[PDB]
């Protein structure tokens, strides 16, 4: 009514170490067969004298919602006040989580996901070096307008489409804090595809690919009505936060480097590094 | 290494002099090269410290028809590392008989001054060996091939824990894909 | 089946996939020393897992022509980490042992040893008369071996394999706690030994408890397989360790 | 209606340690991460054997 | 369920003096034995006639919690906005508490410590000096990254590092209120320890001393996007306020005068200052 | 009287006739780990009498012009006997002692001992960013001396006794455990020092838990008598000694 | 769930002096100092003596 008791009192640790003595049986629990496809449950009292430990270690920091809840840098890019080039003057972004390589290889050791998105913004602008600076410009304010698949794509920082009357958008002005906004899960599918091992045409031919699954639309952005005199450049870095996660179908992590955003593509890597011989133990 | 996949098999033959060392390795399962690529190192990279038992997995591959004991022993830190099974013998280890039962599984106890250990071991967080040798030897029949191969695997037991998330040193970029 | 096996002592664990049983002293197993049957009035040292462990002596090797082997308890184990250092010391000593032969073969080797551990296990020497020393008998973990023929060192003790050096006949004895490893049916042997002794706790340097004894009653043979010779290793776990009367360490 | 739970531990000896929230939002994509669930199971994948195997018992036959 | 009753409505004094007369007797509490390795338990009442007194001063001041939770500067450097030499354009600080005295001398009265840690920054900017200073620069926005022992560290300003998918960063712009976050208890060991009289290595060689357990990671800051046309510098300052703090075996506080701040190393220095004679007690 | 003491540890008694009290830690007598204090989980060794028992290092002699020693602990017993064995043996290893100063003069001799036990006793060196190795501290069994004059030996502890070579004010080393020997009154000192780390345990040859110094307040005084120096004894027993992580023996 | 608890004295004689709280954040960490807590024990160094001593008797013998 007032107050409600969701207090979870009674929290799980990791396993306590069983006091465990002398034996001479049958019964043999270090032999197994590793054929069946089965990992061994295994712990040092069967096969070792060990001593009684009360173990209060917890996995807490582990949890999925825990690994991916942090935000990170997925984009940046930037936009000038003033330039001769329209393009210069205003961010086009299909939005993606392929080209920043940390979350890339976070999210990607799962094969489906399901969640919730948290979204950052962080801009900052600095005046253009060049031979005369002076000048005083007010304070800049700037728009973040989402478009989803489909809908009027700006052509320029001054066209209709910056109306937003129905899609969302943001308006910032610097020195405060950073803008942020919550996003459902808006996939079509019951969960977003890390991968894909398909196409887009019946035929089998078309996309491969993953991005053939990506049409999650773009983010548009510009200086509200901030020409000025000497330009200044400001960049804007999207940062993505999931939350009220969920993952299936665990896969090894990427051990090759990254080549393309919107491929697997990859140069072979060796398994890992080498050593001398097989019993080298010691550093120099 | 001429060919990548013979990393993950190691060598066992016939005749080999007594008491003779299989392979040796440093438990630092998120540094060493041995572990650092696993599935147990790869999730380890993304925290600083971690605690608890590890399990390794072996598995002899050679035919049916041959035979062998080998003795896997674990040595804490200390100032030398084993150098002769008389030496192994006086730590944590199991024989193993090569016989149905394929597999045999060396449960390496958490045996440390500190609860956790750092990911990036130092000498102070020292987990100390892993050794294997001949115990008596792979005695084989009459036509059988003259060596085999034993694999190892590694996973983490229950007590297992990491904490301190952080990025992984596995993965960079110098400019943005595209 | 039975024929699996896992045995566990401190920090240590024994597994074998062919076994026969596991012989047991005579019925007896190893125990501590209880107060009604003590002299030595000092609270004794019980290392527990620091000295109840299993020790891996050197390796040997099983050819066609070998005719036997033998080592003294305990001063085969001497130099064993913890159990080494309590023996050197304690005056008193007393334990009870996990003997584990290993041998492994294949299905077209044939052979058969008999692994027996015999108390007192006193010899005569090479030559009659002559005196022989500790050291034409045990030194540390060192096999000694039996020969075919009879000795003629005098620095030696009597040698020849169908007297077992004690002046007996090798076929009987039998009737010492005993298993067979026949290469047909075993791959090992293990016998659990009391302390068996006519006084409660003895100095472990002075007197030889028992003597384990490992011979080919049916020689090794094989056909055209490229493996040669067959190796033998002991494996042993003191039980029920005590020592006392501390004081310095004998220097041997 | 605020929930009222348990705080993760910290350095001293835990009662004070509880925290209180309320939810301002109309949409539940707006509301905090979920930080605190610790529900776990590695068997689907440790072991996805029809047969159930018990330790002590040998693997094959 | 509403209102909770925590309250301490009965708090500690100081000890009361008790009314004392005249005395004459075998028992004699001013005599005693140093050697016992005891201090008396002496009060005036046991040497001289006393009145009594309802003392209602409290050691509320004195709590350890009190005198170590104040906000110290613990680390101070500066990074530039725009420089030739890459590594003048970010912080790379190896956190410690030995670098800055005062706070140090505190910590080092306790041989163990454990709490949890208050951190907060003040970050302030200046423009260079120089021939041409006209310009019009946007506010500055700073990244705080810390990086856990093993993480991959930033080699310049604009390196993938910064993308913090996991390790956790502080975005914070200038003209607000000093960036601030809580740290729990993150030693490897139950309590964190001010001095250790030992090696790193087993062999009784290597490190020596309280250096050799300092693994809490580094601190690594740099400007977001502020490249200016002219320099400016800005100069971090980190401050550590230990919170729900124990203490444990007091030390004698430092003497010496602090020479290194990887090492106890000193220069001998007397006991205490002088005065002419034994029985001087005047000033002039 | 009080005055009188007795203190049997294993097979060793110890006796004063004239003594203060008997000092203990903090408060805290010397205890074995517990279940809910614990992280390595291999069953622990705890030998009781072989190594909780009272150890004599080598003598030293106080003279006039004495100004005061320090022993590095555990390293001082490395030597003796089976508690040396156990840390050489043993990743981890801990325990309590009761340290047992002794010296005995004469009621027309004078001077002031503080029996000292500084947990951590963290040094610098005698010029300050110059590394020093474990010998300037510790070797054994050996006493270590302070002196007056400040130390030039690079190779050495800044030994200026007013300074404890920690850099702190001498006079004030009595917040740590002690107790004083004041030739008029003692004729002994006795510490209990329970086991004192930011770890559950810890290993013995790398860390030095504590360690004992022994400082003359007030100089050694005496008149015409036939006796120059004044013995100083240290006896020290380990208490509630466990050692875990069993391996082959540390060379040194 | 707010918890109240008495305040320091101030310049004015002592209900109208207490103050409450309630926790924002999930991890104790984040809480505010323990300036209250005013246990103390000067026995472990002032009196670490086996046998107690009181002060009426003499100290040696
Ligand atoms: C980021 C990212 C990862 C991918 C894979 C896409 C997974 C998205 C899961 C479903 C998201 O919602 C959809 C929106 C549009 C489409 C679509 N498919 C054909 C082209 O547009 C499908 C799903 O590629 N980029
Ligand atoms: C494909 C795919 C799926 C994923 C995760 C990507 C989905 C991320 C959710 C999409 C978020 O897109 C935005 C929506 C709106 C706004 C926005 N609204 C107000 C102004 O900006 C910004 C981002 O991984 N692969
Ligand atoms: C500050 C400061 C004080 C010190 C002493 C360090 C005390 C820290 C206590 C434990 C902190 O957590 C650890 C992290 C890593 C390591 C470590 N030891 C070997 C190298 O890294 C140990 C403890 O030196 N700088
Ligand atoms: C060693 C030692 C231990 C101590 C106290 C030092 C420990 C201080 C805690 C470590 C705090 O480190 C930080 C962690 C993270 C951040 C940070 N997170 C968000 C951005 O900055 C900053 C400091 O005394 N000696
Ligand atoms: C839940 O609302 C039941 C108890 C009401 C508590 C009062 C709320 C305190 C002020 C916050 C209101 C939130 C409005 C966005
Ligand atoms: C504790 O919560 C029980 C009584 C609820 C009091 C209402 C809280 C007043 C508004 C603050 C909410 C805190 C959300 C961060």
């Amino acid at each position: 009514g007032d107050v409600e008791e969701a207090i979870e009192r009674a929290v799980v640790h990791v396993a306590d170490t069983m006091r465990s003595g002398p034996s001479n049986s049958a019964s043999v629990p270090a032999l197994t067969a590793v054929e069946t496809g089965h990992t061994s449950q295994v712990t040092p009292s069967d096969t070792m004298q060990t001593r009684h430990v009360k173990n209060y270690h917890s996995r807490s920091e582990s949890t999925v919602e825990n690994f991916l809840g942090r935000s990170a840098c997925v984009y940046m890019e930037e936009y000038k006040t003033t330039d001769n080039d329209v393009n210069k003057k205003f961010v086009a972004w299909p939005i993606n989580t392929k080209q920043m390589v940390q979350m890339r290889r976070k999210l990607e050791m799962f094969t489906y996901l399901r969640f919730d998105m948290e979204v950052t913004f962080v801009i900052t602008s600095r005046q253009d070096p060049g031979t005369t600076l002076a000048q005083d410009m007010p304070v800049l304010t700037h728009q973040i307008m989402y478009v989803p698949p489909g809908g009027p794509i700006p052509a320029k920082v001054d066209d209709y489409a910056w109306q937003t009357s129905t899609n969302p958008s943001i308006f910032w002005t610097e020195g405060n804090a950073p803008a942020r906004m919550s996003i459902p899960f808006i996939s079509i599918g019951n969960a977003y595809s890390n991968f894909y091992d398909g196409w887009s045409n019946f035929d089998q031919r078309g996309s491969y690919g993953y991005n053939t699954l990506n049409n999650l639309g773009h983010i548009y952005v510009r200086h509200v009505s901030g020409s000025s005199p000497h330009p200044i450049t400001s960049t804007i870095r999207v940062y993505f936060k999931p939350k009220h996660t969920r993952a299936w179908v665990p896969r090894p992590p990427r051990l090759c480097q990254y080549k393309k955003a919107f491929s697997v593509d990859f140069t072979p890597t060796p398994i890992t590094d080498t050593r001398k011989d097989i019993n080298t133990v010691t550093t120099v | 290494t001429t060919d990548q996949m013979e990393m993950f098999r190691i060598p066992v033959t016939i005749n080999a002099p007594l008491q003779q060392q299989v392979f040796g390795l440093r438990l630092q399962p998120g540094l060493d090269s041995v572990f650092k690529h696993t599935l147990l190192g790869e999730i380890l990279n993304y925290y600083a410290h971690w605690s608890g038992s590890m399990k390794l997995t072996f598995v002899f591959c050679g035919s049916a028809m041959a035979t062998g004991k080998f003795l896997i022993a674990y040595s804490p830190p200390g100032a030398n590392p084993p150098k002769t099974r008389k030496d192994a013998m006086l730590g944590t280890h199991i024989i193993w008989d090569i016989g149905l039962q394929s597999s045999c599984v060396l449960c390496v106890p958490w045996i440390s001054q500190t609860h956790y250990r750092l990911v990036q071991q130092d000498e102070y967080t020292s987990a100390g060996y892993v050794t294997c040798w001949y115990q008596t030897g792979m005695i084989v029949p009459p036509g059988t091939p003259n060596s085999s191969s034993i694999m190892c695997f590694a996973s983490a037991c229950n007590d297992f824990s990491v904490r301190m998330l952080r990025d992984t040193p596995f993965i960079s970029q110098d400019n943005k894909l595209q | 089946s039975d024929r699996v096996r896992s045995i566990t002592l401190g920090n240590s664990t024994i597994t074998t996939q062919e076994c026969a049983n596991v012989v047991v002293g005579y019925g007896r197993w190893p125990t501590y020393l209880r107060d009604d049957e003590a002299t030595a009035e000092d609270q004794p040292t019980q290392p527990d897992v620091a000295t109840c462990r299993f020790y891996t002596l050197d390796s040997i090797k099983w050819e066609k022509g070998s005719v036997g082997w033998w080592w003294k308890f305990p001063e085969a184990l001497s130099d064993m980490g913890l159990f080494g250092q309590n023996m050197q010391y304690h005056y008193l000593g007393r334990a009870g042992y996990t003997i584990h032969v290993q041998c492994n073969a294949s299905k077209f080797h044939q052979g058969c040893l008999l692994v027996v551990c015999v108390p007192e296990a006193e010899m005569g020497g090479a030559v009659v008369g002559q005196a022989f020393s500790a050291t034409a008998m045990a030194n540390g973990d060192k096999a000694y071996e039996f020969t075919s023929a009879t000795q003629s060192d005098q620095t030696k003790v009597q040698t020849a394999i169908h007297n077992a050096g004690m002046g007996v006949g090798v076929g009987n004895l039998t009737i010492y706690p005993h298993q067979w490893i026949n290469l047909r049916t075993n791959n090992s042997a293990t016998i659990v030994m009391p302390y068996i002794n006519s006084v409660p706790m003895d100095n472990m340097f002075r007197h030889y408890n028992f003597t384990l004894m490992v011979i080919p009653f049916v020689k090794l043979d094989y056909a055209d397989t490229a493996s040669t010779y067959v190796p033998i290793t002991v494996t042993v776990a003191p039980m029920c360790a005590e020592y006392n009367g501390l004081r310095l360490a004998q220097a041997q | 209606g605020a929930q009222v739970s348990t705080q993760k531990t910290g350095a001293h000896e835990t009662s004070i340690i509880h925290y209180t929230n309320i939810n301002y939002y109309k949409d539940a994509a707006s509301n905090s991460a979920n930080r605190q669930d610790f529900t776990q199971d590695p068997s689907k994948f440790t072991e996805p054997v029809k047969d159930v195997m018990i330790k002590s018992l040998p693997a094959l036959n």
